[PDB]
């Protein structure tokens, strides 16, 4: 046994592949339950230095940021805050119970609990410090969990910064859960289905007031995707059409009078009329019965529901081989692009009450757009629903049978008259069929949330009139009603798609309105829209162009933001500067006054070269200089020693020496700017001086207040008040959250022979 | 469609089996089409058949060829 | 000291194309009465592209 | 139908290239004119027929 081997480095062509789903396989959502309490700040022991610069026998706790990671440059800082907003929205919970995250305080009077692990860590650390007052220890002993179970409410202690309190309190007071009772189980189902006596409903549970439920955001199409987004509309339309085909029942018990086409037509018609997808016709003119059933079709289904050339060909054929040859007329002289379809001109040319009233009805058959229960609906005439249209049709066919054909031979008479007798011997079955289609159509329309617009699509579905003839010729005394499981499935699916649609709209609108309220000017508002379509797992994002995304952006700008996102963003707006004044890696500017100014006393540093008011000296913005490099101003002002300020995020180093003060180094940093113009290699010096600086004997003995050129514009940390930083977070106690809401309902149908329509009269009765 | 206005370009493409444009893109194009068509139906045997045709194109994308020569293969 | 062939200053900024697309949207919204329908829908959508 | 979100302007190196080239062409043009004109005029003033 033996082998030999050879290989070949084939290139690796990778498409984008645009990973899809279909509607029945879209998973609804996954709730965000909260982890730890989203701190941004934490305390920390730092030393402290009394005025004159030297050190205490005591320490002190200051607020500092978690994860100093902030960039250089205001653009990248605003990127940071956009990402932070993304983090908060990624962490924004839907519901949260505090008891899951609570822990036990090891230093409480009553042996009580608190909210988070780090709170208790801080409490224990501050308890075990030697140099903390007794009052905070008393405080730690008093802070415990309180409960009032009459209201199902808890109040837990927390220790966290006021911005953090703002965020967590907003989550608490605006967590979207609502009390759940059986009335809400009912009222989540549509009205028309509860008011329909062909379905019976019950449940085997009595939910408590402790239950909860999340309400979907079933707000309508803000974007108007029927208006000039016809590719997306064709996609959505097909993607609902296919879903509609999945839920229509399969049917029960001479060219092409088979089954499998009756089902195809029964499925195709309803799914088209629910999806509002146009459909085109193919039909062989040697089969006249195809036309004779297309008559019925064009009657009971509107004409704007079809694409124009199809029904033009069908109506033209019908005229020129059943009607005008029977009454002894010319064939026709019809233009391709005639603005009237043949039935319209034929409505007025003939003189016969039955056919003319029929053609009037047919030409003026069109949907009724009515807004019911929030959703639009394309309701039929209320003469099609109750099957009576077939009586007009059959009267016309009887008044055609009685005609002679003065122009055409008797074999042709025999063919035509035989066909229309094959359809006239099915009066009751066709009336019943029409009632059945209307009923199933409205009943399935009731399980819709997204409004159903009437605009012709790019692409059609081929309907064969042979299949229509199969339908019209194979049906009798057996009724198909949609099973409640298909109904509930269709409704939950439309709900999940609609809620995904609205929530992702709200996402993209939030980020867009953020980015336009922060001057993020290099950013390109494409990837957001790509994410918006990716999370809608049905579109081909790799082959939608950029203009369409940008027009979608143009519509998205004008929308209001939802309440959660707008409030969180208002918080971030008012506190982004405060967050940025912290982070002692980068400073918020630098003054340059070619003059020997004084250093300010502080007590987490000692003597520092810090400024916190910026009055006096004029300020240069640096992003304007980075955008448009024109260094004439800064260069002229630096060479001639003119005082100036430089505003913009900037790193620094903490030179804790003293000999680098008398040597005046922090003015040396600017002479590179004339050689190399790029103000990126710019790091001022911060002259922190104290009893931990190796040369402090000078400041101790010689009695000189330190002085320095080139102060820094910066704010100090905020002192940690253990008493005032403690808060009480309020919430509910022990609710439950249910998502698949129609699991508690069991449902069944009446016997299909014992059905009934809007008129309170049995469908599928005529024999 | 022949006259002194038009032309015709005709081309023998019989050696274009080992070519670099009949490998990966061809198979992946058909695979993508099958994905679209699979999302364009609801019945399950059809999805199985289509997924099998797809997987056939997956397996045929890497393909070795037995040829003996004396003792070794 | 050099001659130069300059533009109308509604082109140096892009503003006249707004008027073009308003006109073209109008042509899109209109029928083509004599014309057939497949070639008409195709032209209308091809205009709405630009 | 294939454009968006990419501003392209001449690099200054390209501008200097295209200006030096146009300058050189114009200068060569005028200088060879002057040389040719002088030699022609001298051939017609020195009676070279």
């Amino acid at each position: 046994v033996q082998y030999e081997i050879l290989q070949k480095t084939i290139p690796t062509f990778e498409p984008k592949e645009s990973i899809l789903k279909k509607l029945e396989d879209i998973k609804p959502e996954q709730v965000k339950k909260q982890t730890k309490l989203f701190r941004i700040f934490e305390p920390r022991q730092l030393p402290v230095y009394r005025a004159n610069g030297e050190k205490e026998l005591r320490n002190r706790w200051y607020w500092k940021l978690k994860r100093d990671t902030l960039p250089d440059g205001d653009y990248d800082v605003r990127e940071y805050f956009l990402n932070l907003y993304d983090q908060v929205l990624t962490e924004m919970p839907d519901y949260l119970l505090l008891k899951d995250m609570a822990v036990e305080n090891k230093n409480s009077r009553d042996a009580g609990k608190v909210v988070d692990s780090e709170t208790a860590a801080i409490c224990d650390a501050i308890f075990q410090d030697e140099e903390t007052e007794g009052v905070v220890r008393r405080f730690i002993a008093e802070m415990r969990q309180r409960v009032q179970a009459d209201r199902n409410v808890v109040n837990y202690p927390s220790i966290l910064h006021p911005i953090d309190h703002a965020f967590n309190e907003y989550f608490l007071q605006h967590q979207l859960v609502e009390p759940l009772n059986n009335d809400i189980i009912f009222n989540y189902i549509p009205e028309r289905i509860r008011n329909d006596v062909n379905y019976i409903l019950n449940m085997d549970r009595n939910l408590p007031s402790t239950a909860r439920y999340i309400r979907p955001n079933l707000l309508q199409d803000r974007l108007n995707l029927h208006d000039n987004f016809e590719s997306l509309w064709d996609t959505i339309t097909t993607s609902n059409y296919i879903l509609a085909r999945s839920v229509v029942p399969d049917l029960k018990e001479l060219t092409g009078i088979n089954s499998q086409a009756a089902n195809d037509c029964f499925k195709t018609l309803i799914a088209a009329m629910l999806s509002q997808r146009t459909m085109s016709l193919d039909f062989v003119t040697t089969n006249y019965m195809s036309l004779i059933s297309g008559m019925w079709l064009l009657t009971v289904v509107p004409n704007d529901m079809f694409i124009r050339e199809s029904l033009v060909a069908c109506q033209l054929a019908i005229i020129n081989t059943i009607i005008y040859p029977a009454f002894g007329m010319q064939r026709m002289h019809y233009r391709n692009g005639d603005p009237q379809t043949p039935f319209q001109i034929a409505e007025q040319q003939i003189q016969n009450f039955q056919v003319a009233n029929w053609l009037h009805f047919v030409n003026n058959n069109q949907f009724r757009q009515v807004v019911i229960d929030g959703v639009l609906n394309q309701v039929l005439n209320d003469n099609i629903r109750n099957g009576h249209v077939v009586n007009q049709l059959m009267e016309a066919l009887m008044q055609l049978s009685r005609q002679q054909f003065p122009t055409m031979p008797v074999d042709y008479k025999r063919s035509i008259q035989r066909g229309i007798l094959l359809l006239s011997n099915r009066l009751g079955q066709l009336v019943d069929l029409t009632r059945l289609l209307a009923y199933n159509y409205e009943t399935l329309m009731a399980c819709i949330t997204m409004n159903m617009q009437h605009v012709q699509t790019l692409t059609t579905e081929k309907l064969q009139l042979t299949s229509v003839t199969s339908l019209c010729m194979l049906i009798g005394n057996a009724t198909v009603i949609p099973s409640p499981q298909t109904l509930f499935h269709y409704y939950n699916v439309n709900v999940n798609f609609h809620s995904n649609y609205n929530e992702r709209i709200n996402d993209a609108v939030a980020i867009i309105t953020a980015a336009n309220r922060l001057n993020l000017y290099q950013k390109k508002m494409k990837s957001i829209v790509e994410d918006f379509l990716k999370r809608l797992q049905i579109f081909d994002i790799s082959r939608v162009p950029d203009d369409q995304m940008y027009r979608l952006r143009d519509r998205l700008r004008l929308l209001p933001v939802e309440i959660r996102r707008l409030d969180i963003f208002n918080l971030i707006l008012m506190n982004m500067e405060q967050i940025e004044r912290a982070s002692d890696k980068i400073a918020q500017g630098v003054i340059i006054a070619y003059r020997d100014m004084q250093l300010e006393r502080d007590e987490m540093y000692g003597y520092v070269n810090i400024a916190r008011n910026l009055d006096g000296f004029q300020q240069i913005n640096l992003e304007e200089l980075m955008r448009t490099g024109d260094y004439a101003q800064i260069t002229n002002m630096l060479l001639n020693n003119q005082p100036v300020a430089l505003v913009g995020a900037l790193p620094f180093i903490t030179d804790s020496s003293v000999i680098s003060l008398v040597a005046k180094l922090d003015a040396t940093v600017f002479a590179q700017i004339v050689k190399l113009r790029k103000v990126d290699t710019l790091k001022p010096i911060l002259y922190k001086i104290n009893s931990d600086s190796n040369d402090f004997y000078l400041v101790a003995n010689y009695d000189w207040v330190p002085t320095s050129t080139t102060k820094v514009y910066k704010q100090i940390p905020q002192q940690f008040d253990f008493r005032a930083s403690m808060h009480m977070l309020t919430s509910n106690l022990t609710f439950t959250v249910y998502s698949d809401l129609l699991a508690f309902v069991s449902a069944d149908t009446v016997e299909p022979i014992n059905a009934v329509a809007f008129d309170n009269m049995r469908i599928m009765n005529e024999l | 469609f022949l006259s002194n206005n038009s032309m015709v370009l005709y081309t023998d493409v019989s050696q274009w089996d080992s070519s670099q444009h009949n490998t990966q893109p061809f198979r992946k194009g058909i695979i993508m089409g099958l994905d679209m068509l699979a999302n364009m139906t609801n019945d399950a045997r059809v999805i199985q058949t289509l997924n099998l045709y797809k997987q056939t194109q997956i397996n045929l994308m890497d393909s070795y060829v037995q040829i003996p020569d004396g003792n070794v293969i």
